[PDB]
This record gives structure tokens, sequence and C-alpha cells, in this order.
């Protein structure tokens, strides 16, 4: 009876917007990212995508507590190189292969008969 | 294309076996993954049961409807109960189901899935069909029924996500492979006396060549080129569950996207 | 019908009031069963 | 009891084949492995499932009401 | 006039009531079993 309601592991709450930016203090130009109602999933695609990233330095994730639906983010870049830039650059380059990769599968799929 | 490329080894009815290849690790896994949880669909969720006589719990009832797989083709044009402002349900958001059965014979009734009738106006939608995999052509065996027992339910159908809970799935357990020589060295063989005898080669071994023993650790290498087999549940054809999978993920992506686009509103 | 009690050992229907408590009028049983309700009971499918 | 619907870890359904698995036993004759393996049931994961289940809710069918 | 003498069911618990069954005591005295039914599923501290 002391079990959270599972929808909540997807769903956003009040105030809970997907997001939450921090400041980091530790070092330079970094960032720590909060998303709610995530997990690997997520986190894992972004910061590998991330690690692509040339002007990014440092990139990590972790998933606090498995029962929480939360993992904090954080991206470090080089310096003139804003961290939600290279955000917004990770995910649309995932967004660009999960496209082609839809197109591609859609088409080798009709390759078939059955 | 540029990014990915797929070669379908191999299509069913039910599965597909296909080469990932140009990817990275952790796309791979990530569609895996939400191809496993993410995936909405249709499924039972709450039971009127209005009579039973049977030998068998009602929730007991309750809970192997659930699990009944259903025609859920076009769930999309449902929505989320928690959604929809009606009182609970409405055809917009769920589709009602209804069981009636009755042991006239003297013989054992069997009670199939498909004995399930919809009520529920589908406004032409293709959902909940329950599947019928089965040759003889009666779905799942959900009760038994002796002489006198009767048992009669009506049931109501959402569109959901197998996070909240397995019925959900369209998962029927997916494979995933990768690197069949071990050549990135990913992991190291336990073994006796040889790990080349005592390891029983994967079939995909062949689509790679041996390693050359001659040739040192390459370490610049990195993982591409994944075998996935797919296996589907029936609610949904098998490439419609991995595109809807790929174009799930996509959406959650752009919603960081757009997340972000808030915040840099205010 | 609609129902008040079962014979246990006639399983057929019956009704009372606060009157004998026993009696399966056939069988003239002892013991009867409060006859399920009526009220659609409701059920979660998980 | 009856069969369970869709095999607990594997998640396939197999609460159609119990009827079919019986029949290949009886009037087939055949062998559960390869009745199980007729069916499909590659992965251990559901013919576990199949084979070790026991159908309790023939012995309550026969109490009489 | 008469004070109240019931039965609740133990405040930790819910399900349904199962099957009710009435009947008189072996001297004479209506008397009555009540069975209850409860769907109990693995949790975080369940044994095994
Ligand atoms: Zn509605
Ligand atoms: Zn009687
Ligand atoms: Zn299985």
């Amino acid at each position: 009876m002391n079990a959270p309601d599972r929808f909540e592991l997807f769903l956003l709450g009040e105030g809970e917007s997907k997001l939450k930016i921090d400041p980091d203090t530790k070092a330079p130009n970094a960032v720590v990212i909060t998303f709610e109602k995530e997990d690997h999933t997520l986190g894992n695609l972004i910061r590998a995508e991330l690690l692509n990233d040339r002007k990014v330095l440092f990139a990590a994730y972790k998933v606090e507590h498995p029962f929480f639906a939360r993992f904090k983010l954080r991206i470090q870049t080089t310096e003139g190189y804003d961290p939600k830039d290279a955000l917004k650059n990770a995910c649309n380059s995932i967004i660009n292969k999960l496209g082609a990769l839809k197109t591609n599968f859609e088409t080798e799929w009709n390759l078939q008969t059955l | 294309e540029e990014g990915p490329q797929v070669k379908i080894r191999e299509a069913s009815k039910d599965n597909v076996d296909f080469i990932l290849s140009n990817v990275d690790l952790a796309m791979a896994n990530s569609l895996r993954r939400v191809m496993i949880a993410e995936i909405p669909t249709l499924a039972i969720d709450s039971v009127e049961v209005e009579t039973n006589t049977t030998v068998l719990a009602d929730e007991f009832i309750a809970h192997r409807l659930g699990l009944i797989p259903l025609q859920s083709m076009d769930i999309e044009q449902l929505e989320y109960s928690r959604d929809c402002f009606c009182e609970d349900h409405c055809d917009k958001c769920s589709v009602v189901l209804t069981l009636q059965a009755f042991g006239e014979s003297e013989s054992t009734t069997n009670v199939y899935s498909k004995d399930l009738v919809i009520v529920s106006n589908l406004m032409g939608r293709n959902i909940g069909h329950p599947i019928i995999q089965d040759k003889e052509g009666n779905g799942v065996l959900i009760c038994k029924l002796r002489k006198g027992q009767e048992l009669k339910l009506t049931c109501v159908a959402k569109k959901g996500i197998a996070k909240e809970h397995a019925k959900w799935g369209p998962a029927a357990a997916i494979e995933f492979e990768y690197d069949p020589w071990n050549k990135l060295k990913h992991t190291d063989y336990w073994y006796e006396q040889d790990s080349a005898k005592e390891w029983p080669q994967s079939k995909n071994c062949e689509y790679e060549d041996p390693p050359n023993e001659g040739d040192p650790f390459d370490y610049k290498a990195q993982a591409d080129t994944f075998y996935m087999n797919v296996e589907s549940v029936g609610s949904i054809p098998v490439d419609q569950v991995v595109v809807r999978g790929i174009d799930t993920l996509q959406k959650k992506v752009a919603s960081i996207l757009l997340a972000l686009t808030q915040m840099d509103q205010d | 019908a609609t129902l008040k009690y079962i014979c246990a050992e006639c399983s057929s229907k019956l009704s009372l009031s606060r009157t004998d408590a026993v009696r399966c009028k056939d069988c003239g049983h002892r013991i009867l069963l409060k006859a399920r309700t009526k009220r659609l009971v409701q059920f979660e499918a998980r | 009891m009856i069969v369970p619907v869709r095999c607990f870890s594997c998640g396939k359904v197999v609460g159609d084949k119990w009827e079919s698995y019986l029949n290949l036993l009886q009037e087939d004759e055949l062998d559960e492995g390869t009745a199980l393996s007729r069916l499909g049931l590659k992965r251990y994961c559901c013919r576990r499932m199949i084979l070790t289940h026991v159908d309790l809710i023939e012995k309550f069918l026969r109490y009489n009401p | 006039s008469k004070r109240d003498a019931s039965t609740p069911l133990r405040s930790t618990e819910n399900g349904i009531v199962d099957q009710v069954l009435v009947t008189t005591n072996q001297d004479g005295l209506k008397f009555v079993k009540v069975r209850v039914r409860t769907t109990k599923i693995p949790q975080i501290g369940d044994k095994f």
C-alpha cells in the first residue's frame, strides 16, 4: 500500500516540467539537467550522442535511485559553446538518425512478402 | 541510409530478423528497450463481473482478461482515459467488450477469447478484435464451465503502455546481439579447458569473418552491426512494431527539444 | 429470480424473513448461503 | 489452475496452445519435446510455462454445484 | 436500549466478501460464517 502509482513513470507532474536546468558550480561552462519521468532509455541515448560531439568536454548521467523516474545529466563544453546548445544539436542529430532509420526500415520491410 | 542500414534477413507473420548496421550501440539498445516497453496499445482494463458462478475467483478472471491481445493497429485514434473528459470512458477513449457464457452442455464448456464481443462503437477503427493466432480459430482459453455455471461480464479496453503494466506490451521477447566473434573483447570467456570449444559459437558468426588471430586487438573499433530479431505478440504487425518503436522514441526526443524551447522561452 | 438464500445441498433458491434459519424446505438442510449480491462489482484488470 | 496466458518472462501468448498440446499428446502420440517444438515454443521461457503446467481446474470441475 | 457488538474486519486488510454461510449451531443457535477473498501480489518485502 506504499506502492507509488505506476503511471507516474511517464507522467509529468505539477511543476514537474520535463526539465530543470541548473548551473553547475564545480567547473566552468557546465550545467546539470534533470529529467522527470525518464530513465536510461533517453539518458544513455542522449549521453552517447553528446559524447559524439567535438566541443563537449564532459557528459555523463545517472539515475539516482531506481524508485524514481529521474536522471541527472551533466554537460560541459569548451568555451564559447553554451551547453544547452550542445543539447539541442544532440537531439537534432538523434532525430535525423531516427528518421533515416524509419524510412530505411520501412523500405526494406516492403522488401518482403508476408 | 546515411545513418542506419537495415537488412532484413527474414520476415514472418510474427518475427522480423534483420541486421542493424551503421548505428551506435546506445541507439540500438534504446530502440530495443522502447520496443519492449513504451509503444502504446490497447488492453482490457476494467471488468464489471455482473455474474459469475465458475470455479474461478473474479479478480483471477479479470486478470486473465487483461492479458488478452486485442486488435490495436490504429490505436492512435483512441485517447488516453486521463485525457478524455468524459466520465471515465467514452468511444474516444475506450472500447467496451462483453462476455456471456453458460454451461448448456453436459460436458465441459470452454470459454475462448473469441467469445468476446465488441459493444461500443468502433467508429470504423480497426481496433479491438481479439487477436486469434490459433489455427483452430478460437483464441485464448479464458475459462471452463461445467453445467449450470454462468459467467457474464463486461469489460473496458483502454490505451496504455507496457510501463504501467505488462499487459500492454506488444513485446514478445526481442533478440539482440553484436560482435558474435567477440572481436571487441567486450566479454571474456569463462572456461575450463578452452574457450573456443566450450562455447557454442553463435549462428551469426558466419555473417562476419572469423578473427584472424595474427592481428593485434583493434582498439579503434566500435560496436555497430547489431543482429536483432523482434517477435510480436500479435496485437500489432511486426513491422508496425518496429516502426512505431522508432517513431515513439523520436517523439519523446522531440519532446525534449520542445522543453528546451520552453525553457529558453521563459 | 431475485434471490435471498440458497440451500447448500439442494442448490436451489429460497427466501426468508427473520423466521427459521434452516430447512432447505426440500432437503430440510441446515446450511444456507447468502445469495450473491447484484451490485455489479467493479474490477481492476491488473 | 487453468493455463496461464503469456509466458511469464517471455510474454509470448501461450494460453491458446493448451488444447493443441493435449491433442498432440493423445492423438498424435507425440513426444512432448517435439510437441512443444511443434507449437513453436522455442525458448525455454515458454516451454517451461507449458510443459510444467498443472490443470487443476479439471478437478475443480467435479464438485456438482 | 441495545448496544452494538458488531464484527468489523481487520483494520489492515480489504477484499471481497466471498461466500456467506448461515446456519444454526449444534444447540440451535443461529450462527454465521463469512469468508473474505483477497489477492496478494508479490511485493518488495515478501519472502521466497
Ligand atoms: Zn472518453
Ligand atoms: Zn436444500
Ligand atoms: Zn516465453
